[PDB]
RNA sequence: GUGAAGAGGGAAACAACCCAGACCGCCAGCUAAGGUCCCAAAGUCAUGGUUAAGUGGGAAACGAUGUGGGAAGGCCCAGACAGCCAGGAUGUUGGCUUAGAAGCAGCCAUCAUUUAAAGAAAGCGUAAUAGCUCACUGGUCGAGUCGGCCUGCGCGGAAGAU
RNA sequence: GAUGUCGGCUCAUCACAUCCUGGGGCUGAAGUAGGUCCCAAGGGUAUGGCUGUUCGCCAUUUAAAGUGGUACGCGAGCUGGGUUUAGAACGUCGUGAGACAGUUCGGUCCCUAUCUGCCGUGGGCGCUGGAGAACUGAGGGGGGCUGCUCCUAGUACGAGA
């Protein structure tokens, strides 16, 4: 799952390595977020010259969980690593303009296309 | 109208034409037979007392023996009462089928559930446990404080503390229905059920929307 | 509406009036002149 | 009291009868009974009606007004009827009469349907314009209350509905 | 709403918390010392910069602020909450001038930009922050300064892209009409609307305009008498001064005087508006039935000396009200400077 | 602000508040305000009704001030203990008896004195009344 | 004065409050404070009133067509008040200032005509004309009405934690 | 003649002078959203950095992160982080021993439940011959939270936003 004070990567090509999730939006006592959610990060390392920058804080929806994805048929989808794409605070837009890696089914289902469309992948 | 009593067997998954896999509990339901028929002159409120299953005739004593030989109706396992709908009416030594249940679409089903014995505080009432170290002795998952100091002088009724779980009655509603089956006399409804396997369980109409 | 322990015709259009045991004020002019707590 | 020193006269055609505290005032525009507060005395007499309080009462003649108001009301309601005036103001505002069964539509997501007594008819010459005719005041008047209580105008633009007779009041008000 | 400009609003910033003189005492300890907390900082005002808000109807009551008091210092060493900040919406545009030595604090650039008009009072320190040798048990108190009481007076610039210009007899009014819906008065008698009003011409989704109509002036308004001419402040801003000339006037009768007499206010106001590209479009052609009404409308083209181009325009309804908007509009796109 | 100027003793003993009034009678003017229940007048309470009748006369009569404080009330400091010496002179008193003439008017007619005879009962802490000025 | 150094009765309990100062015993009577619906012993006693609030049975400044009594005042059958039906202008859009001031955005005089009455005048509305009132008058209705004081008993003001 | 103090953890309860949800009045209430006042306690009422901190500032959510009482709730439930017996040091006072509602480091938290209280489970007796079952219900207990989207409807309102 993904919780609060938890290392995370980066499946966009914004200019960020790793980013920080530290907190997690959606309700009071939000506890974890699943595969498609709006988390705020902080930025813990990326590229001098990419569109971010260290200490940054912005919003980010997860595309793959370590724990995996329930199917709808009991099925699970694991998971080597998770990651997020960078979003702007005001707006939910996509700030990388490539995903590097799987992304899942589900994060069409709670209307989340721009990821989707531009993943070559799942 | 009234509802069915049985005994759960199992539960197992059942797959859709889409794909879509649908965890429901299997209950067999033998045939019931109406062991009483209760009308406003006698006993002041309708209702209907029912048997299920067969029981061996050396275990039978007299007195349930006769109540049985009064209606006509073989031994069985126990025997229940179920309240009608304010115009439904039952008939002494008549069976109860299975396919009546094939429009309520919405089921609630009471069992004994599980029986836990002497639970501890964590564990009955989701407490959270006292840190492990930091200093800490012989306190771990402790209720802690139980009341207030001598102002009130005393412990107040309904206290959250350890105690026996399982072994009472337990209702889930608004469960559904999926499949019922006649010829082997079977119900499949939708989630989990309390009780363990082989435990009696009673399946009443939901009572909600 | 103003809920005060002094009530008083603030206006010509005040009429005083015990309802439920406690005393009102109606203002048929308009409605700014409603008191309770009288 | 003094409203009450005034016997009324009920007209022709018209039949009382006493059963004790039950006043009936029957006739034309149908029949209705009304039970009295058992403390107020109408004696049978001429073609008129005349109240007298019961001694030990502290009320007394201010009942006794009260009822002659009553009795009243009910006399020119079972002769001549009562009559409540209704019309709507604003766009997407529709009424209709369709037997016992009044449907209302006052931009809601739903219609809104209301039930009429008994002795109660609505009628809709114009498409926003109900007339109610009944033959007691305190039941058309709870009838056209329950029927403002839905859509009360609000000072701004007017727009409910509302009485024939009555004013509202029109504010200029501009801000946010 | 109607664009009404010189909105007043008077502000209070938070009053600073007050501290407390408090001692501790405790179970072994009779000699704790002075515990008390300090006060908490007073509420500041605040205000935003709006590009939707074009309107300040919502200060036209003179509104008082309040900044909410700064907590009072509790005992036993508890700090006191700051107030929350207050904040009032504001359009873009406006400049603010104080009473009594007034002067512009800023003037609005950009939606979202932050200006601090009064500062909240400081909090009222306690007991615990004056202890020393000299003094061991402090039994003074210090208050928290006031808040800043200031007078704001709000004035608004006109924001719409098209200014209107023009004698009461036209229908200048009644133009709108044609263009949009906004509901003003239009009457037959002469200064028929008291303030100005805005409206959109809204003919496309992807491109609209915003265009205001404003009363009309008398012969006499350049040096008073009558509105003044306090009305034209509200331009330079439009990017074109549309000017309606009422043909045949029933009450004037003098078409030749009238149209002249628009630029003699407009040459002497205040730098005679640096000529900007105002157009020339007439109106009431419905009156005129047939061909009459065109030669006539040409013949007093001349009078004027300008000989551009020139549009034949009815405000009741339609007869080159559609296809006039596509000219403002056009001028709009070529030039985006405001 | 009531006060006088020098005093023979600093402080004064607590006193009693028994007895009648003295002053009952009205000698200055020809309405009259009386008290109706004992009381402590304290000066502040004194100029704020003078300052509120000024306000509502329209500064037109004359006024007559027919109470002085004439007595001290000292009051300890917080968190003192009991004892060590009589604390301080803060504010004026003045003890006065039912019946007693508060403020008497002058050149206002009947209505007028009413209203502002009205508007003062609520700043004097004590129950008032309206009377006029009788012959001998 | 009481307790200390006094028992007992009453104030539900309650040394210091009221009555009352216990030598002992009695299955006798009479009283003090306090009570007589019951718990718990004694009037569901008699006479004439007040209270509608459970006031009794906790509370103030102030407010109120709550109610009872008292002394008075104005208008009163040469028809008393409130309702109802009508009138309520004539020079005159008064002058000035005013796009618009016709009564009711600003000032002024505020006199003066036929009337049972009309004020260049108080309130709503119109930019202003309009259109509604008010003061006032006429007619029907017909007997108390209006507003000042004192006093008893009532209401609100009256929100804290087992 | 004695660990008994503040804060933190667990456990909560009660009042409404109500933070949200609920029902309204007025408004200088076009609408959304706002201000004030009344009724209403059924429910809910945050995560981290700093400091021991209660309280606070900051960052980010939510409908809110309510006000108080209960020995400033709760140490025979836990922690010993503040202060603090015995050690030592810094700055000040005192010639000095020593002291400092001046600051730093370190510095023993016992008890096998007798009674009332509470949670569960049993034995005797009674319910009037005995016994086996199945139920009505006098009473008591548990829960009563809502964010977002869509249709209504870009409808009413609104010049447009
Ligand atoms: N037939 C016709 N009548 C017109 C036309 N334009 C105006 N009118 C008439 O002339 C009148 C002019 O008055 P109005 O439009 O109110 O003028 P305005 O724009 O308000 N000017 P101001 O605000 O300064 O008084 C209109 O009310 C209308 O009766 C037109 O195109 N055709
Ligand atoms: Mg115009
Ligand atoms: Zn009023």
């Amino acid at each position: 799952m993904i919780q609060e004070q938890t290392m995370l990567n980066v499946a966009d090509n914004s200019g960020a390595r790793r980013v920080m999730c530290i907190k997690v939006l959606g309700g009071s006592h939000r506890r974890y977020a699943g595969v498609g959610d709006i988390i705020k990060i902080t930025i813990k390392e990326a590229i001098p010259r990419g569109k971010v920058k260290k200490g940054d804080v912005l919003k980010a929806v997860v595309v793959r969980t370590k724990k995996g994805v329930r199917r709808p048929d009991g099925s699970v989808i694991r998971f080597d690593g998770n990651a997020c794409v960078l979003l702007n605070n005001n707006s939910e837009q996509p700030i990388g303009t490539r995903i590097f890696g799987p992304v899942t089914r589900e994060l069409r289902s709670e209307k989340f296309m721009k990821i989707i469309s531009l993943a070559p992948e799942v | 109208m009234i509802g069915l009593v049985g005994k759960k067997v199992g539960m197992t998954r059942i797959f859709t034409e889409d794909g879509v896999s649908i965890p429901v509990t299997v209950i067999e339901v033998e045939a019931n037979r109406v062991t009483q028929v209760k009308d406003l002159a006698n006993d002041g409120y309708r209702a209907i007392q029912v048997t299920t299953g067969a029981k061996k005739a050396n275990r039978v004593t007299k007195p349930e023996a006769g109540h049985f030989a009064k209606a006509g109706v073989e031994a069985g396992r126990g025997l229940w009462e179920f309240r009608l709908a304010e115009g439904e009416e039952f008939t002494v030594g008549q069976s109860i089928s299975v396919e009546l249940f094939a429009d309520v679409k919405k089921v609630d089903v009471t069992g004994t559930s599980k029986g836990k014995g002497f639970a501890g505080t964590v564990k009955r009432w989701n407490f959270r446990t006292q840190d492990a170290t930091h200093g800490n002795s012989l306190s771990h998952r402790v209720p802690g404080s139980i009341g207030q100091n001598q102002t009130p002088g005393k412990v107040f009724k309904g206290k959250k503390m350890a105690g026996q779980m399982g072994n009472e009655r337990v209702t889930v509603q608004s469960l559904d229905v999926v499949r019922v089956d006649a010829e082997r006399n079977l119900l499949l409804v939708k989630g989990a059920v309390p009780g363990a396997t082989g435990s009696d369980l009673i399946v009443k109409p939901a009572v909600k929307a | 509406m103003k809920v005060r322990a002094s009530v008083k015709k603030l206006c010509r259009n005040c009429k005083i009036v015990k309802r439920d045991g406690v005393i009102r004020v109606i203002c048929s002019a308009e409605p700014k002149h409603k008191q309770r707590q009288g | 009291s003094r409203v009450a020193k005034a016997p009324v006269v009920v007209p022709a055609g018209v039949d009382v009868k006493i059963n004790g505290q039950v006043i009936t005032i029957k006739g034309k525009n149908g029949e209705l009974t009304r039970t009295l507060n058992d403390a107020v005395e109408v004696k049978h007499a001429d073609n008129t009606l005349t109240f007298g309080p019961r001694d030990g009462y502290a009320d007394g003649w201010a009942q006794a007004g009260t009822a002659r108001a009553l009795l009243n009301s009910m006399v020119i309601g079972v002769t001549e009827g009562f009559t409540k005036k209704l019309q709507l103001v604003g766009v997407g505002y529709r009424a209709a009469v369709k037997g016992n069964v009044i449907n209302l539509s006052l931009g809601f997501s739903h219609p809104v349907d209301h039930q009429l007594p008994a002795g109660i008819t609505a009628e809709c010459p114009t498409q926003t314009e109900i007339v109610l005719k009944g033959a007691d005041k305190q039941v058309i008047g709870q009838v056209a209350a329950d029927l403002r209580a839905y859509r009360r105008p609000e000072p701004y633009k007017g727009k409910g509905v509302r009485y024939a007779d009555e004013v509202v009041r029109t504010k200029e008000a501009k801000k946010k | 709403m109607k664009f009404v400009d010189e909105a007043s609003i008077l502000v209070v910033a938070g009053d600073g918390g007050n501290g407390c003189v408090s001692f501790r005492r405790e179970k072994y300890i009779p000699k704790g010392g002075p515990d008390g907390g300090d006060g908490g900082d007073g509420g500041d005002v605040w205000m935003e910069a709006d590009e939707n808000l074009n309107t300040l109807i919502d200060y036209r009551f003179e509104k008082s602020f309040r900044a909410e008091r700064g907590q009072n210092g509790a005992s036993r060493d508890c700090t006191g909450k700051r107030g929350k900040d207050v904040t009032i919406k504001v359009p873009v545009g406006t400049r603010v001038i104080d009473q009594g030595t007034g002067e512009t604090m800023g003037d609005m650039t950009k939606h979202g930009q932050r200006l601090l008009v009064a500062k909240g009072g400081w909090h009222g320190l306690g007991n615990t922050r004056f202890k020393s040798s000299v003094n061991r048990t402090p039994r003074q108190k210090t208050n928290g300064t006031p808040g800043d009481k200031r007078e704001l007076l709000l004035e608004l610039m006109l924001l719409a892209d098209v200014g209107m210009l023009g004698m009461p007899n036209a229908g200048k009014s009644t133009f709108i009409r044609a263009v949009s819906a906004a509901k003003p008065k239009v009457a037959d008698y002469p200064f028929t609307t008291l303030v100005p009003s805005l409206g959109v011409v809204r003919m496309d989704n992807e491109k609209s305009f915003v265009v205001a109509d404003i009363p009309g002036l008398i012969e006499g308004a350049a040096e008073g008498a009558g509105l003044g001419i306090r009305f034209l402040k509200h331009l330079e801003r439009c990017r074109v001064l549309l000017h309606l000339i009422d043909i045949d006037p029933i009450d004037g009768t003098d078409p030749v005087e009238n149209a002249r007499i628009i630029i003699s206010e407009l040459e002497k106001y205040s730098q005679d508006l640096a000529t900007k590209p105002r157009w020339l479009v007439f109106n009431k052609i419905d009156l005129l039935d047939k061909v009459e009404a065109e030669e006539k409308a040409k013949a007093i083209a001349e009078a004027l000396g300008w000989e551009d181009k020139y549009y034949l325009i009815s405000a009741a309804s339609g007869l080159g009200v559609k296809d006039l908007c596509w000219d403002v509009m056009t001028f709009i796109i070529e030039n985006p400077v405001v | 602000m009531l006060q006088p100027k020098r005093t023979k003793f600093r402080k004064m003993h607590k006193g009693r508040n028994r007895g009648l009034a003295q002053g009952t009678d009205v000698s200055f003017g020809s309405f009259g305000l009386k008290a109706v229940g004992r009381g402590r007048l304290t000066a502040r309470q004194i100029e704020a009704a003078r300052r509120a009748m000024t306000r509502a006369v329209k500064r037109q009569g004359k006024i007559w001030i027919r109470v002085f404080p004439d007595k001290p009330i000292t009051e300890k400091p917080l968190a003192v203990r009991m004892g060590k010496g009589k604390g301080n002179v803060e504010y004026w008193v003045a003890l006065i008896q039912p019946g007693k003439v508060l403020y008497e008017m002058d050149g206002v007619p009947e209505e007028l004195a009413r209203e502002a005879f009205k508007l003062a009962a609520a700043k004097l802490p004590i129950k008032t009344t309206f009377v006029t000025k009788t012959v001998m």
